[PDB]
RNA sequence: GGUGAAAAGAACCCCGGGAGGGGAGUGAAAUAGAGCCUGAAACCGUGGGCUUACAAGCAGUCACGGCCCCGCAAGGGGUUGU
RNA sequence: CAGUGGAGGCCCGAACCGGUGGGGGAUGCAAACCCCUCGGAUGAGCUGGGGCUAGGAGUGAAAAGCUAACCGAGCCCGGAGA
RNA sequence: GUGCAAGAGCACUCAGGCGCGCGGGAGAACCCUCGCCAAGGAACUCUGCAAGUUGGCCCCGUAACUUCGGGAGAAGGGGUGC
RNA sequence: ACCGGAGCGCUGUCUCGGCGAGGGACCCGGUGAAAUUGAACUGGCCGUGAAGAUGCGGCCUACCCGUGGCAGGACGAAAAGA
RNA sequence: GGGGAGGUUUGGCACCUCGAUGUCGGCUCGUCGCAUCCUGGGGCUGAAGAAGGUCCCAAGGGUUGGGCUGUUCGCCCAUUAAAGCGGCACGCGAGCUGGGUUCAGAACGUCGUGAGACAGUUCGGUCUCUAUCCGCCACGGGCGCAGGAGGCUUGAGGGGGGCUCUUCCUAGUACGAGAGGACCGGAAGGGACGCACCUCUGGUUUCCCAGCUGUCCCUCCAGGGGCAUAAGCUGGGUAGCCAUGUGCGGAAGGGAUAACCGCUGAAAGCAUCUAAGCGGGAAGCCCGCCCCAAGAUGAGGCCUCCCACGGCGUCAAGCCGGUAAGGACCCGGGAAGACUACCCGGUGGAUGGGCCGGGGGUGUAAGCGCCGCGAGGCGUUGAGCCGACCGGUCCCAAUCGUCCGAGGUCU
């Protein structure tokens, strides 16, 4: 009973063990919702992120996106409401992880900042297919 | 509910950081040392810490230690001697004991590092 | 959070494009409005051809502000703004034009208007 | 020499006792083994010494 | 009004339901009842509840291990919960069920000797225009020559901290017997890893 | 301002860096020991007699009680529970 | 008009005079000082040296300010124990 | 000595000098002086007092008015490193 | 660097304060003043009183002494009242 | 037209104070008062309902934020169930402000032959670090409680807490021509406020990591160090500290009541809510609730634990030296703390540190090959480092051991 953290991690029937791993470059498709008097929606949400929060039960991620009005700013709970929320193109090479600098100037210079790593659709690339050679090899 | 972690003080964070150090310096020339009873504490751990990472051998270690410090000889007596000797020491190479009569003119409970080994 | 000596621009065609926070009508020391609120409003900056000139002093319900509050399941959002609605002595939505994402808050509080011509509510 | 400025004399007794909960303060001894005098307790003895007793180079 | 003892652990706020829960934990676990109390020879209704076992040669002595059960010391020795009368033995954390409100009693960690801003809460003033010399101040207390006399009692400069108090109204949604842990929404006074007493709640009876 | 009749104004051992002291020794006297004759009070020490940790005060007065020390008695002084 | 040239009780700002808005200091480092910021800044400038002008008198870009740290008449000393 | 438009400026530092005639631990309230501040932006206040934003050099650009000198660094904006 | 009124940007002026800083404050040792001071054995209420009391009546709370802290009162200290 | 009460206003008086009692408003901090402004209840109404008016009881809690003016007063503003009045030296300058005020400058309007002066105005202008006693708030030391120690309690008394809005439902039924528009119960959210907590949100970290400037030095290169704050500058930032954040507190209910509404019932065959008896009835009173608290001199209660003659008191209470439960000195510390105390561990031990793992912070390092002449950059790479943190680990520090500790009043 001593390790609070032990009991805590005794709590992790509350854990999600799949979801799209991401750094805060950016992220992208969809999330959950609620909508209307009896609930009954998903409403799908993109973004760029910004914040990566580690707390292992619920590490949440801060995410900006800019619609039809302007810029967003939308907070999830790494682990429930979410069902599947998964991205489109992670991307990265971020140096820090706080993308503040981009509610100062959101532009081309967001564009003019940010490369995904080619490594990364690579290791796509292989695990495609070495995921149907996943489903022939023993 | 301040202090309510660690950490003693009484200098600049800079004035600190280089009387540790210093320190560190003039004991590990020497090995066994007289000073006063908190610096001793923050001290043992410090230098414990530093020689832990003697302990290992890399140059990242290596400048990382004369970063912290300044004489190459030292360095070299460091890795050559020093560092050998507590191979299987896992633990404090530095041992600080209490002195009696405490630090005359202003009475200060006194302490020495030691070599242990 | 808004307060008054705040300077909130509209988000609809209205006849003004700039008012300012005067009062909120919640209880006599709610000093504190944010989302799905009603906020009085003086108009500071409006523009010509247009309906409410500069210094009508009509009512206002936010959308959108820069202090994102915590959706019941732990889930904020935030405008990087401070954008509102107007609306009237009778709480109707004056003008016909909304623009941009509101927030389904709105939907629960009384401005079921808001929230259909409302293009991405969130 | 400014605002606060005792008003009337203090008399003796209140002086007194002032340093009532003042007052000297008795020291505190141990034995020394491997050895024959006093210390402070848990410290060394230049005369006596801890385990081994480092130092004891008294003329 | 019944009881358990208790430690602290944990705060978070599981997704539960739909909507979200700040749930503090809290370890009932094996705490004993070794003397029940009776009127004449008491005069109210009550019980010692112990807690975790770690005792050996530090405590000895009079243990109760006279008593007339044994069942040697925690190592926390010891409360009473009022107006109880339990089963028997060393009752563990299932003594309630998720679906219910209670009450919870708990030492404030130490903030000692603070300013009256920090405690009962003041209010001070000018950072600037007045004078830099009364910023955290508490500028009055009473007044001119009639009283002549400082109100007793006046929100005054002083300690705020090593206290206690019992919170009523909050709600356990969890219970684990197989590691003996309580949850509830989330509001649990003191640090972790601390004494708690928990009891049932009050409301309408 | 003033040792003392007179310098006879302190050798020697002792502890101590000394400072200063403890005998020795000086003289009638060192409680004349060196800006020292004679040492009022305020003044801070130290030992012992009485009294004080439910206690409301211009502090004492008056009486009753008890504690200590006196006195051959009877009486007294000192103290303060009330 | 261009080039030239380098005029200013010129312009920004050191040393250099000042002392403006503020905080600090208040038996202070200090019988006027510290920190921030300020204004003069080749001129009515500022500064080392020797000399002059005085108590109803001087000196004053003028407050009755300065004449030795307290000036509606300096200080001393004498009538004066007014 | 080096660097920034330059320099008796500033930042580091030559050489030389020095650590300021009490300190040692804690790591309270509060105070001196100093940094960050959400979201709102003078709503504070007698008063934007104070603090802060602006900040240097090349480029671009400049009202009413005027005694043609000015107002002008008007304001508004662009660059600067390798 | 003179007194209002306004506007932009900006900002802990404010909403409303939270942490952080080192240095003082607090504990160890060395040194160690001041104004003031009739003597104190100094709670409060409610009346009185030369009209605003721990000292007086009635009647009051509370073992004895201290450390840190605030500042209503002792008609608080310094000014033989401008 | 009469009678009063109140002591805020405005005056009359000149007794304390001229060896000083610092006068305005605002900040801060209040507390009391009730002739209640809001919220209950109730009475009556020229009261259908609605809302209104007026009168009695009731201070528990509340009494907002901006504009002008030094200004309180006032008006305005947008609001609110509400924007109450007053006392306490018209509360409060050893607590602040000094803007207003009646210092010396100057001017202004102005009176005076004039120096100067004017409830006439204007611009500026030094609130004095050290709390002796009281009082208040926190904290200890001594003694206490008529055996000695631990541990768990009891509640004397006292303090805190008491608010309050809109909305849906009954039913658009009752009333009402309609417009309007309901009592009674229920249901859901709000605001202000007290409380506690770092999970989420977000500020925070004085050296946790990164980018960087000129520089000076190791060591010419890379690399690395200090300075620039008392971190040079910026970008981020765990723990712990926090509010805007977050879970909660005001309840329900019981008992006596006001004003008032009622029942049986007389004197005084009839009447009465009373003079006997009894019932309903308020945010008000007592309690429930939270917290203190047996210095509740009356020291309480419960549960255990230890026990005489050992030397003077023969008879009388002491006195003296170590012991038994025990407790402390010193140490290693602590979401404890000014000191103390309170809490924990002291070799049979995980208490600090060191070590290793976990998390989390930062974001591909020192260097190695590799492309461009080059600034650099591909790769080795989510690496390296790592402040508090969840813990494992005796590697080192809590060695040795010291001293205080009942001999048990009586009736």
């Amino acid at each position: 009973m001593n390790r609070g953290a032990l009991i805590k991690l005794v709590e992790s029937r509350y854990v999600r063990t799949d979801l799209p791993e991401f750094r805060p470059g950016d992220t992208v498709r969809v999330s959950y919702k609620v909508k209307e008097g009896n609930r009954t929606r998903i409403q799908d949400f993109e973004g760029i992120v910004i914040r990566i929060r580690r707390n292992g039960f619920n590490t949440t991620f801060t995410v900006r996106k800019v619609s039809y009005g302007v810029g967003v700013e939308r907070i999830f709970p790494l682990h429930s409401p979410l069902i599947q929320k998964i991205d489109i193109v992670q991307r990265g090479r971020a140096r820090r992880a706080k993308l503040y600098f981009i509610r100062n100037l959101s532009d081309r210079e967001i564009r003019r900042k940010l490369r995904a790593d080619r490594k990364r659709i690579d290791q796509d690339r292989a695990a495609e297919r070495a995921a149907k050679e996943e489903a022939q090899k023993a | 509910r301040h202090l309510k972690s660690g950490r003693k003080l009484n200098r600049h964070s800079s004035h600190r950081l280089a009387l540790y150090r210093n320190q560190a310096k003039s004991l590990l020339t020497h090995g066994r040392i007289t000073t006063t009873v908190p610096k001793a504490k923050e001290l043992r751990g410090f230098v414990d810490h530093l020689i832990h990472l003697a302990k290992r051998g890399d140059l990242h270690a290596r400048r990382l230690v004369l970063r912290d410090l300044q004489d190459v000889k030292l360095v070299r007596k460091l890795f050559d001697e020093i560092a050998p000797r507590y191979r299987d020491r896992q633990g404090g190479y530095t041992r600080v004991l209490k002195l009696a009569e405490r630090r005359r003119g202003d009475g200060a409970p006194l302490a020495l590092v030691e070599l242990v080994e | 959070m808004i307060q008054p000596q705040t300077y909130l621009e509209v988000a609809d065609n209205t006849g003004a494009r700039k008012i300012m926070c005067i009062r909120v009508l919640k209880g006599s020391n709610a000093k504190y409005a944010t989302v799905g609120d009603v906020i009085v409003a003086s108009v500071k900056e409006a523009i010509p051809r247009g309906a409410v000139k500069e210094g009508d002093v009509v009512k206002a319900v936010v959308v959108r502000t820069k202090k994102e509050i915590k959706r019941p399941d732990g889930s904020a959002i935030r405008f990087d703004d401070n954008a509102a609605v107007i609306i009237n002595n009778q709480l109707e939505p004056r003008g016909t034009r909304v623009f941009g994402p509101v927030a389904r808050e709105l939907r629960e509080k009384g401005f079921m208007k808001i929230v259909s011509l409302a293009p991405e509510v969130l | 020499a400014k605002h606060p400025v005792p008003k009337k004399k203090t008399s003796k007794a209140r002086r007194d006792a002032r340093r009532s909960h003042h007052a000297l303060t008795p020291p505190t001894l141990v034995p020394c083994p491997e050895c024959k005098a006093m210390k402070p307790p848990h410290t060394v003895c230049p005369e006596c010494g801890y385990y081994a007793g480092r130092k004891v180079l008294e003329v | 009004m019944k009881g358990i003892l208790g430690v602290k652990v944990g705060m978070t706020r599981i997704f539960r339901d739909d909507r979200a829960v700040p749930v503090t934990v809290i370890l009932a676990g094996p705490c004993p009842v070794v003397q029940r109390r009776t009127p004449e020879k008491d005069g109210y209704t009550a019980v010692q509840l112990g807690f975790l076992p770690q005792n050996p040669k530090r405590v000895n002595r009079p243990l109760k291990g006279h008593f007339a059960k044994a069942g040697v010391e925690p190592v926390r020795i010891l409360r009473e919960i009022r107006d109880f009368n339990p089963e028997g033995d060393t009752v563990t954390v299932e003594i309630f069920k998720p679906g219910e409100r209670v009450d919870v009693t708990g030492t404030s960690k130490g903030r000692g000797f603070a300013g009256v801003m920090k405690r009962w809460n003041f209010a001070g003033g000018p950072d600037s225009h007045g004078a830099h010399k009364i910023h955290r101040h508490p500028g009055s207390i009473g007044n001119r020559k009639t009283p002549g006399r400082v109100y007793k009692g006046k929100k005054m400069a002083g300690h705020y901290g090593a206290e206690r108090v019992t919170v009523m109204n909050l709600e356990v949604v969890d219970v684990i017997p197989e590691e003996n842990l309580l949850l509830v929404k989330g509001a649990v006074p003191g640090p972790n890893g601390g004494l708690v007493i928990v009891r049932e709640t009050k409301k309408a009876a």
